[PDB]
């Protein structure tokens, strides 16, 4: 009813429970595919819940689970739990300015009034060479404008854990933490290595 | 999808124009004259045609618009009037925005920003620019101006061996261009946050009219910079049960005794010093002449004495308590590290010049700890600066002068320490006249051991040492005195004739101890001293809230002037 | 375009003709004076080829740039035909267009002005010469064997250029010196002047190019006149010879003011509308601003015109809001707090020289006793003769220093101390105070007559939230400064005597 689309999951729940000792051990490993779909099943135990639905249709709900078990650090972070979850505890130092990554990309030819939309796949936009060959043809006749892009929020934050890990976080986590505070904090441990956030404390 | 809607919007914008004979035909009709075009529109009058959607549906895609509204504009004034630029600026909107609840949501909206100016930077021309070929004699004029300034993408003759490149001129095209610094403001900051600061473009005839160190409120467009999230501002102003209370607390008489005790409930003693330091905070009129020149309405307080004292509290307390406070600590300033430092040559750029303590808090008071340990420079500088209003800054070819009213709490310790009867003040304070010139109050504390006041005090330091105590109570809390501190400062009373005349015979009382003196006298009497207490007659005006000042209440500030 | 051919060839036929006095054609005397003494600057009067054609003039005020590249080659033209090979030692002559009538000012330097031609005053400072700044900016790359393409350099800021011909590299570029082309340099920075400027309002100020032999024939101090196109200035011409003026309405009157019942002391009670004072700071005040008259003899003896004073006394009375009143009051007033040496400058750590300062004016020094060597010795020299020189930084020039000075000092103690005498009293010597004429001292006063009048005045200004006014007082002194000459203590009353015989409008 307030609006909160975010989600605060306990682990810990998951790990006593009598059926889910197998969603725990799996989303160890994984945890990019299983909030890919927990993001699904969510909305559809939802909705299941409902049966309000001209909002809820479209809006995005989200995963956060942080009640995992400690862990020394970056020091124990061998390379075999490469994309796996894990918890930081300690104090940031230093939070840079807000930086924008794109989300969809446009396109906006020179002749012929044809704008293109694209979006974003992991890390690379599909230059096209062509031109919407319904419309005319040109080899070479296109570019590319930053204005009319699409950004989304992203930030590195200097965390000292003694060691100094860059950490990044996203949309709708920005400016939340900040030098000072002791913070526990939790996400995937990528690869220069670096922890994409999945939870703040 | 826009492109059709474009001229839709530019149809509604030329429609809202057209339709109110609002004020803006005759704004226009106004400017025809001197032809600025720097035209001021109201979000507040454009949020009434189509119930606020037309404003809600421009105010989200404003940079996809923008060159829709001003085609709009130049259609009416081409249609309503016969070398052309034009500027639309958007203010007065109904919600202010901090600093950090920017998001990237918000990029290419309108928003509002409020904050202080930290730096300044140069004005500079942008270029907005014919491109030649080396290959012949084509032209073009068809300019872009945020980026890919460089690169045309059409020639008149086409046959070329290479239609990319051109090269720029700087002949045929260009105006004033500014960048500054916005930071967040002192009263909005959070619990162990850093006080993030941010850069702001500024074009049109908008620039040069942010004075450096003032709270000020802008309105533009978030536009990225690679990246980073810059804004660009169009508007610039210069901001910056209750009445129950406040009439209540009008009408006793016993108001100015609580408050010469409650303006520091920490500090054991030193009512005099308690009583300059409440009336420092309110002053009198400046505008007082009939030629035409400003002149100093400020209350100067300085206190001196011997070390281990509470006077500093004082110092401590001003700046917890007062929101128009600057505290400096005198040795860690200098005459660019008071008023207006500067940087050299960094980031690539040019000089830039940063906001100092002094001209930050206008109407308020300045507290410097320690002012026998500083400089010559920066002590002429404060000199300058209390000599004449404005202060006047000459640096890489640029002169820059801005008006300044700042009051003075300097901290002075002797060259010993210990402060000796035998002698006078200038030979103990160790500074020269022309600086000792222009205080209206000094404030002398020496101690010595008197049992009786000394348990009291000493009981009253170890009572104070637990955890939050009514042993420094006040008679009544600072919630109703910040309001009456306000109302008391839009009073503006007015002095009376019956208390010039006894003013003249006081300033005859008070001159005639200078005479078979050098015994309860220690410094000069002039014109400065009788200044000083014509304006401490409209402070204790202002604090009593009598229109119409009486002379017994400038005998209180005589006997004042006589404990000092 | 062909047009300026028929432009060209019109022009060409109007130096021949022009004969406005006697039937004597002064092109041809303009032409042999240029050509004998080997000059690049041709004169010609706006009034001249207007009465001629006014189809030029509107061309001239449209579009100089255009209209300057027949100019230089018509007048080539001339040259060459009327002197043979003219162009192996000179290969342009350039123009020098006077007697623009639109007389602009720096405030109304606007949008609409750009490309054109403008005639506008001010005061010139920063001077730094003949230095050959870029125009043409190449770049050499240390990541690869070439060289960036040719860049046009805007005059107003540098540009950063971060892609080379070969790659795409983070390597740093350098101005390549093989290449570079640089143009000659004369960055003035003019401002306007203060006698002319609206009350609360700031002077503006912009920087002026000057280029083709006109450096260094400027006076940095003095008023000036330059001609150019506005695109940043471009002067064409500089004029060294020059709003609240006199009229034919205020003159008769001010005659007549003049003459009846004395206006000398009328003149000392408007001088002080803020304090009762007394008349000993103000007569000496009034007799320094109006000043007496310089005279020679057969070119030599020149006697010093102005009237420096000096004030003294204890410092809690009023001595700087005398010279406050004035410095809104006098023209070219200049308030200082006039030397001529070489100082860094802090953009790219540039070195040049400074000139001193008013030369018609009045300077006024507060604090006299508080300054160091050089200041004193600049104001000793200007008050004992009347030129500044520079001698430093490639630069030697005798500057005009006919400027008065009214200065206001402090004695050591605050006390006057009057059982001694004034050389004891202040820290200075008697040659620096030989040049000062009047010493004008006051004391202090502890009767009741001061403290019935002093303290009254004071609390009356404060209370409140027969004489001349002040305009035509300060219209006045424009108009007897610059139209009447009526014909060392012996000297100095002589100069006080026709000091008050110029405020009192005689003949002698």
């Amino acid at each position: 009813e307030l609006g909160t689309s975010n989600l605060n999951l306990d682990a810990r729940n998951l790990l006593a429970y009598k059926q889910t000792e197998d969603l725990y051990h799996q989303l160890l490993n994984y945890p990019q595919e299983v909030i890919s779909i927990m993001d699904q099943t969510i909305k559809d135990c939802m909705v299941s819940l409902i049966v309000d639905l001209d909002e809820i249709e479209t809006k995005f709900y989200k995963v956060r689970p942080y009640n995992v078990g400690s862990c020394k650090g970056m020091r124990e972070l061998n390379p075999n739990d490469i994309d796996k979850l894990i918890n930081l505890k300690g104090l940031v130092l230093r939070s840079t300015p807000v930086i924008p990554d794109m989300k969809v990309a446009f396109f906006k030819c020179n002749v012929c009034d044809h704008t293109m939309a694209v979006e974003i796949d992991r890390g690379v936009i599909q230059e096209p060479a062509r031109c919407e060959r319904i419309d005319c043809n040109e080899p070479n006749s296109m570019s590319l404008i930053h204005n009319r892009c699409s950004f989304a929020d992203k930030q590195v934050i200097k965390l000292q854990e003694p060691h100094s890990i860059s950490l990044c976080v996203y949309d709708e986590l920005v400016d939340s933490c900040r030098a000072g505070d002791r913070i526990e904090v939790t996400g995937t441990f990528r690869s220069k290595t670096y922890v994409d956030v999945v939870h703040v404390k | 999808v826009d492109d059709v809607t474009g001229e839709k919007v530019r149809e509604a914008f030329e429609q809202f124009l057209e339709d109110f004979s609002k004020v803006y035909r005759a704004q226009i009709e106004f400017m025809k004259i001197y032809d600025l075009n720097t035209i001021y529109i109201d979000y507040q009058h454009l949020s009434m045609r189509e119930n606020g959607a037309l404003a809600m549906a421009i105010s989200e895609q404003y940079y996809r618009f923008l060159p829709f509204l001003q085609k709009g504009l130049r259609r009416v004034v081409r249609k309503y009037a016969p070398e052309r630029v034009f500027q639309i600026s958007f203010f007065n909107l109904p919600t202010v925005h901090r600093i950090r609840d920017i998001r990237s949501e918000k990029i290419g909206s309108l928003l509002s920003i409020s904050g202080t100016v930290t730096r300044t930077s140069e004005v500079r021309p942008e270029l907005y620019a014919s491109f030649t070929c080396d290959m012949c004699r084509a032209i073009v004029d068809n300019v872009e101006q945020s980026f890919k300034y460089t690169e045309p993408t059409f020639c008149p003759n086409p046959s070329c061996e290479n239609r990319a490149f051109w090269t720029l001129n700087v002949t045929r095209s260009f105006l004033d261009w500014q960048k500054v610094r916005i930071q967040e403001n002192a009263n909005e900051i959070p619990t162990g946050s850093m006080p993030r600061t941010l850069d702001v473009i500024l074009r049109g005839d908008s620039v040069e009219r942010a004075k450096p160190g003032d709270r000020c409120k802008f309105t533009g467009v978030e536009i990225v910079v690679p990246y980073k999230i810059s804004f660009l501002a169009c508007h610039v102003i210069s901001i910056g049960d209750e009445i129950n209370e406040l009439k209540e607390m009008v009408k006793d008489e016993h108001i100015y005794d609580k408050l010469v005790r409650s303006i520091a409930p920490a500090v054991f003693g030193h009512e005099a010093v308690k009583k300059g330091i409440l009336l420092q905070m309110l002053g009198g009129v400046h505008k007082s002449t009939v030629e035409g020149i400003k002149l100093r309405g400020d209350i100067n307080i300085c206190v001196v004495g011997d070390p281990s004292t509470s006077k500093s509290q004082f110092l401590k307390y001003v700046v917890g308590f007062a929101p128009r406070s600057v505290y400096t600590s005198g040795k860690a300033s200098s005459a660019a590290g008071l008023t207006a430092a500067v940087v050299r040559d960094e980031e690539g750029g040019d000089y830039t010049i940063e906001a100092g303590a002094l001209m930050l808090a206008d109407n308020g008071i300045c507290c410097i700890d320690e002012f026998d340990k500083m400089d010559i420079s920066d002590q002429v500088a404060i000199h300058e600066a209390m000599e004449q209003q404005t202060i006047s800054i000459a640096k890489a070819g640029i002169h820059a002068t801005l008006n300044a009213r700042t009051s003075i709490l300097a901290a002075a310790n002797p060259v010993g320490g210990r402060y000796n009867r035998k002698l006078s003040l200038r030979g103990n304070l160790n500074m020269t006249a022309p600086i000792m010139s222009r205080f209206d109050l000094f404030f002398v504390i020496l101690d010595d051991c008197n049992e009786k006041i000394d348990t009291e005090l000493a009981s009253h330091i170890v009572d104070l040492h637990m955890k939050r105590d009514e042993a420094i109570e006040p008679p009544f809390s600072a919630e109703q005195l910040r309001r009456y501190i306000k109302y008391a400062r839009t009073f503006k009373p007015i002095l009376t004739k019956e208390a010039r005349s006894y003013l003249v015979e006081k300033y005859k009382e008070l001159r005639k101890d200078d005479a078979q003196g050098f015994s309860r006298s220690s410094y000069r009497i002039t014109v400065r001293q009788l200044e000083s207490m014509i304006r401490l007659s409209e402070a204790i005006a202002r604090a009593n809230c009598v229109d119409e000042i009486t002379p017994s209440f400038i005998a209180e500030a005589y006997d004042l002037l006589r404990q000092s | 375009p062909n047009v300026s051919r028929t432009i060209a060839r019109e022009l060409k036929s109007f130096l021949l003709e022009y004969t406005d006095e006697t039937g004597r054609s002064v092109y041809g005397a303009r032409i042999r004076t240029l050509g004998e003494m080997n000059s690049e600057s041709l004169e010609v009067n706006y009034r001249h080829l207007a009465e001629s054609k006014a189809i030029l003039a509107l061309f001239l005020a449209k579009c100089p740039e255009e209209m300057l590249k027949i100019f230089d080659l018509v007048a080539m033209e001339a040259t060459e035909l009327h002197y043979p090979d003219y162009a192996r030692i000179h290969s342009e002559i350039h123009v020098r267009i006077s007697d623009f009538p639109t007389i602009y000012s720096l405030r109304e330097l606007r949008e609409s002005n750009l490309s054109s031609l403008v005639r506008v005053t001010g005061v010139v400072t920063r001077r730094t010469g003949v230095f050959p700044q870029l125009k043409y900016v190449k770049f050499n790359c240390l990541k690869c064997g070439s060289i960036l393409g040719p860049f046009f350099q805007d005059s107003n800021e540098e540009i950063r250029i971060s892609f080379c011909t070969n790659c795409k590299s983070k390597g740093p570029f350098r101005v390549n010196g093989e290449k570079t082309v640089y143009r000659n340099y004369q960055r003035v920075t003019l401002q306007e002047a203060p006698g002319t400027v609206p009350p609360g309002r700031l002077p503006r100020h912009r920087e002026v190019i000057l280029l083709a032999d006109l450096v260094d024939v400027s006076k940095p101090g003095e008023e000036v006149e330059v001609t150019g196109i506005y695109k940043i200035i471009e002067a064409n011409s500089i004029k060294r010879r020059e709003v609240f003026s006199w009229t034919e309405e205020e003159e008769r009157e001010f005659r007549k003011i003049s003459r009846d019942r004395g206006i000398i002391d009328k003149i000392i009670s408007s001088m002080a509308p803020s304090i009762y004072g007394h008349r000993d700071i103000k007569t000496a005040v009034a007799c320094s601003l109006f000043g007496g008259v310089p005279k020679n003899v057969n070119g030599k003896h020149s006697i010093r015109g102005d009237i420096n004073v000096l004030l003294l006394g204890d410092p809690g009375t009023a001595k700087s809001q005398i010279l406050k009143y004035v410095e809104k009051t006098a023209h070219r007033a200049v308030f200082a707090t006039l030397t001529a040496s070489v100082r860094k400058d802090p953009i790219t750590k540039e070195w040049t020289l400074e000139g001193g300062a008013a030369d018609k004016g009045v300077c006024l020094i507060d604090e006299f006793d508080k300054m160091n060597d050089q200041d004193r010795t600049s104001i000793h020299e200007a008050m004992e003769q009347q030129s500044i020189s520079i001698s430093k930084a490639g630069i030697v020039t005798t500057l005009q220093a006919r400027c008065s000075i009214i200065a206001a000092a402090n004695p050591n103690g605050g006390r006057y101390n009057s059982t001694l005498p004034l050389a004891q009293n202040v820290s200075l010597t008697e040659p620096i105070l030989s040049r000062f004429d009047i010493l004008c001292v006051v004391r202090d006063l502890v009767d009741e007559e001061a403290d019935e009048r002093l303290a009254t005045f004071v609390v009356d200004s404060h209370v409140r939230s027969s004489p001349i006014p002040q305009e035509l007082l300060m219209k006045y002194i424009h108009y007897a400064r610059t139209k009447i000459y009526p014909k060392r203590h012996l000297e100095s009353i002589l100069r006080i005597a026709e000091s008050f015989a110029k405020m009192r409008l005689s003949e002698f």
